[PDB]
């Protein structure tokens, strides 16, 4: 007894007569349909207005997706005789506007969805009578002012969202009698000025999101009552300053985000009694100077990020009382002429970008209390020179990073302590020789990079103390000779140079021979399909020119004697 | 309260062109697993199955040992029988899946959900969604999230996070 | 005691076990009575940080038609 036009399901586990009329192209409504179904789809079909006795003998429901179509009007006595409806969909429909009553024959509702229509003006007493509603969904219509007692009659709602539309105003009577919410929305809109008395009988929020308005003040008092919180957010906005008794007394709070505003300056004693965050962000501001003891209370901080501000000089005490600090970014900030042991304290980091700061030299004393250190970044400072023992307390240290500066030779006894590297980078300097024995101490290393500069030789003696390399690069260097001393190499690239293919380059024929995967001809760059169209080949040729009688050609195919006097 | 929903993206003559197609010579020609379009030939009753290899003949089930205690990772590595307080992790899921209810459908290859331990810690290395028979890329990280150099051997799609070893 | 699987091998499961119909993040709502009443959390959540298998990875995937 189905219309023999939709898909007709049976029973699974209980009596269930789900019916599928979905994806068809229909007009107005099927007849002869089951009495007892359980769910009906509906949505894709180019409906238009309900007739008012419509859904009657479906005693039984529970199931009533009407998303898609071309529905713009609820006749008055549409949904008579569903009463025991929990769920309905109304998503992408244009509709226009509600009359009142259209929420009486349906008590026992636990979800609604309301949310790309077009409709402006609720009324004043639409959702009563819905003493069991739990979710409500706004988002993306044309709202822009509510009356008070607009949500008269919902004690228990847990959910609600106001995103996408045009609000301006708060009033000190619109939240009143929610004692139950759960989760607050207000994105995307445009409001200003949140006054003093508006969040004060919310004593169950959890999240809140204030992201993209403008916002210029905030009144001292607001964020009173809300005992239980853990999440703000007022990241893009316009507020340009703190006063001290703005966050007076939130304590579980955990996360805060105040990037992309215009602050300018901290205050003394702002950031008490937050026992308890564990993230503070405050990125493309406009700080100036840290005065002391501005971080004061924050004693259980994990993450820093003041990366972007103009910040020109920091005095000795300012991070005094941020115990346990793993990371600091700090990184874009013109710290010119810095203060040495200012950094005194922090013994529990772990990793320091510094790069994009106008650094400038290296001095005995700037880096003195980290000794906990595993990963330094100072990529392009500037640096001319770095002093003999700067880097003396770093026991743990993985990686060093000396990427774009300006170099021109190292002292000799640079690294007596570092006896845990695992990397070293040293590109693009200016270096044109490397010291006779300053490689002793190294004996975890891998991953030598010493590109793009200018070296001229590199004896034997060199690279005996290494047993652990496994990655080499002297691409663009101006050398003639060289014989592998690691047999136990995996990658070599010797591209830019002008060898000397005489009788002394041989072991590195052989070695180039016998090892083909070790130094290869060309790798096949990177690719993510849609761009794999193109093969994109990085090079290693390696070629002849000092001798005349092999110069153009390569080193892997000469002639097979002419190494017949050598 | 309903979300959007993922499928699978319908192949055409440019999945064809693209994708390798010579099958060998057998019976009952079949569709590779998961959901990618390249025929080969069927599997026995009674050989190895997975969710990387061929799929199982006609009327039969690929299902894991009668014991092992592990299933999902016995199915993973390619073992089975054709047979008839937040962290650093936490906040970044919470809105990575915070941001994909608002939108209506999607396709399998636009999920980017991270891979960290019971503690809120990334792991110790990251990969992409595969489309059957082709495995996607795959880097090392450590604690925190900081991508680490290294480099592959075999070929790309391809890196054995070690200890410290990159190999 | 009960193992736990999060990251790209999830979609890939997932992709496996459900085929050429679909899934979602949270449950169909066959028949809600008290699905939106008792709150599953999604199976993200469930099988990245407690317990997962494949009786609750088949029950997410999408009716056939
Ligand atoms: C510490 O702070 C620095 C501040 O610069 C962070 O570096 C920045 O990381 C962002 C990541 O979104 C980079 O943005 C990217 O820019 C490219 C174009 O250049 C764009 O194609 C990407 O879509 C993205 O927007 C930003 O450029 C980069 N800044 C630098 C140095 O270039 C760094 O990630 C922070 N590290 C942390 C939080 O540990
Ligand atoms: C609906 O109509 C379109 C054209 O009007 C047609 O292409 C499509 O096949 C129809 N749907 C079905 C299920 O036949
Ligand atoms: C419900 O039953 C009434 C009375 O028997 C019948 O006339 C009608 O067609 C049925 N459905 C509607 C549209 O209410
Ligand atoms: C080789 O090194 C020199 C020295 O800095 C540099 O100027 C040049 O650009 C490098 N070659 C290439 C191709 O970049
Ligand atoms: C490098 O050698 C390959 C052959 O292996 C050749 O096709 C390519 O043009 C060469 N490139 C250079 C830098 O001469």
């Amino acid at each position: 007894a189905c219309p023999a036009a939709c898909v007709c399901s049976y029973d699974d586990d209980a009596d269930e007569l789900s019916v599928f009329c979905s994806s068809r192209n229909l007009t107005r409504l099927p007849d002869g349909v089951p009495g007892g179904t359980q769910a009906l789809w509906l949505d894709g079909n180019n409906l238009s207005s309900v007739p008012p006795a419509a859904f009657q003998n479906l005693s039984s429901l529970g199931f009533l997706n009407l998303q898609g179509g071309q529905l713009g009007s609820l006749e008055p006595q549409a949904l008579l005789g569903l009463e025991n409806l929990c769920h309905l969909h109304l998503e992408r429909n244009q509709l226009r506007s509600l009359a009142l009553g259209t929420f009486a024959h349906t008590p026992a509702l636990a979800s609604l969805g309301l949310s790309n229509n077009r409709l402006s003006r609720l009324e004043d007493g639409l959702f009563e009578g819905l003493g069991s509603l739990w979710d409500l969904n706004l988002g993306w219509n044309s709202l822009a002012v509510l009356p008070d007692a607009a949500f008269r009659g919902l004690g228990s709602l847990r959910e609600l969202v106001l995103a996408g539309n045009r609000l301006a105003y708060l009033q000190p009577a619109l939240f009143s009698g929610l004692a139950e919410l759960r989760e607050l929305d207000l994105s995307r809109n445009a409001l200003r000025a949140i006054k003093a008395n508006v969040f004060v009988q919310l004593p169950r929020l959890q999240k809140l999101y204030l992201d993209r308005n403008l916002i210029a003040a905030v009144a001292p008092g607001a964020f009173l009552g809300l005992k239980a919180l853990r999440w703000l957010d007022l990241s893009h906005n316009r507020v340009a300053g703190l006063l001290e008794d703005t966050f007076p007394g939130l304590l579980g709070l955990r996360v805060l985000r105040l990037s992309h505003n215009a602050i300018a300056s901290l205050r003394p004693r702002t950031f008490k009694d937050l026992h308890f965050l564990e993230e503070l962000q405050l990125g493309h501001n406009r700080i100036r100077q840290l005065a002391e003891r501005s971080f004061e209370g924050l004693g259980q901080l994990e993450v820093l990020t003041l990366d972007h501000n103009q910040l020109q000089e920091v005095k000795a005490g300012a991070f005094l009382g941020l115990t346990n600090v793993a990371v600091m970014n700090l990184s874009g900030n013109c710290l010119r002429n810095l203060p040495e042991q200012v950094f005194r304290g922090l013994g529990k980091l772990h990793s320091l970008h510094l790069e994009g700061s106008c650094l400038g030299r290296i001095r005995p004393h700037t880096f003195t209390g980290l000794s906990g250190l595993r990963r330094l970044f100072l990529k392009d400072n500037g640096l001319v020179g770095i002093e003999e023992q700067s880097l003396w307390g770093l026991a743990e240290l993985l990686e060093l990073d000396l990427t774009s500066n300006q170099l021109t030779h190292l002292p000799h006894r640079l690294f007596q302590g570092l006896g845990k590297l695992e990397y070293l980078l040293l590109s693009r300097n200016r270096l044109a020789e490397l010291p006779a024995d300053a490689l002793g101490p190294l004996q975890r290393a891998f991953w030598l990079d010493v590109s793009h500069n200018r070296l001229e030789a590199l004896p034997n003696s060199l690279l005996a103390p290494l047993g652990r390399l496994r990655y080499l690069s002297l691409r663009n260097n101006s050398l003639r000779t060289f014989t592998p001393q690691p047999p136990g190499l995996e990658r070599l690239w010797l591209e830019g140079n002008p060898w000397d293919c005489g009788c002394p380059l041989k072991a590195l024929r052989d070695f180039a021979l016998q090892n083909p995967s070790a130094v290869p001809r060309f790798v096949q760059a990177i690719c993510e399909g849609d761009d794999c169209q193109p093969p994109a080949y990085t090079y290693n040729n390696i070629t002849c020119a000092s001798p005349p009688e092999v110069v153009g050609l390569d080193l892997r195919d000469l002639s097979e004697a002419h190494f017949a006097p050598c | 309260g309903l979300g959007p929903v993922v499928r699978c993206e319908p192949c055409d003559a440019r999945a064809l062109a693209q994708c390798a197609p010579p099958p060998a010579v057998c019976a009952e020609l079949v569709r590779e697993p998961g959901c990618g379009c390249c025929l080969t030939c069927a599997l026995s009753e009674g050989q190895p199955c997975g969710i990387y290899t061929e799929r199982c003949g006609s009327g039969l089930r690929c299902q894991p040992s009668p014991d092992e205690a592990r299933p999902l990772q016995a199915l993973l590595d390619g073992r089975g029988l054709c047979v008839n307080e937040y962290g650093p992790c936490r906040r970044e899921m919470e809105d990575t899946l915070n941001h994909l209810k608002f939108l209506n459908v999607l396709s399998p290859r636009g999920v980017h959900i991270p891979n960290c331990d019971k503690k809120g810690f990334y792991k110790k290395k990251q990969c992409r969604p595969s489309k059957g028979r082709k495995r996607g890329f795959c880097w090392c990280v450590d604690k925190y999230g900081q991508p680490l150099p290294g480099y592959t051997t075999k070929g790309k799609e391809d890196v054995h996070c070690y200890s410290m070893q990159s190999k | 005691g009960p193992e736990t699987l999060c990251g790209a091998e999830l979609v890939d499961a997932l992709q496996f076990v459900c085929g050429d119909r679909g899934f979602y993040f949270n449950k169909p709502t066959g028949y809600g009575s008290s699905s939106r009443r008792a709150p599953q959390t999604g199976i993200v959540d469930e099988c990245c940080f407690r317990s997962c298998d494949l009786r609750r990875l088949e029950m997410y995937c999408a009716p056939l038609k």
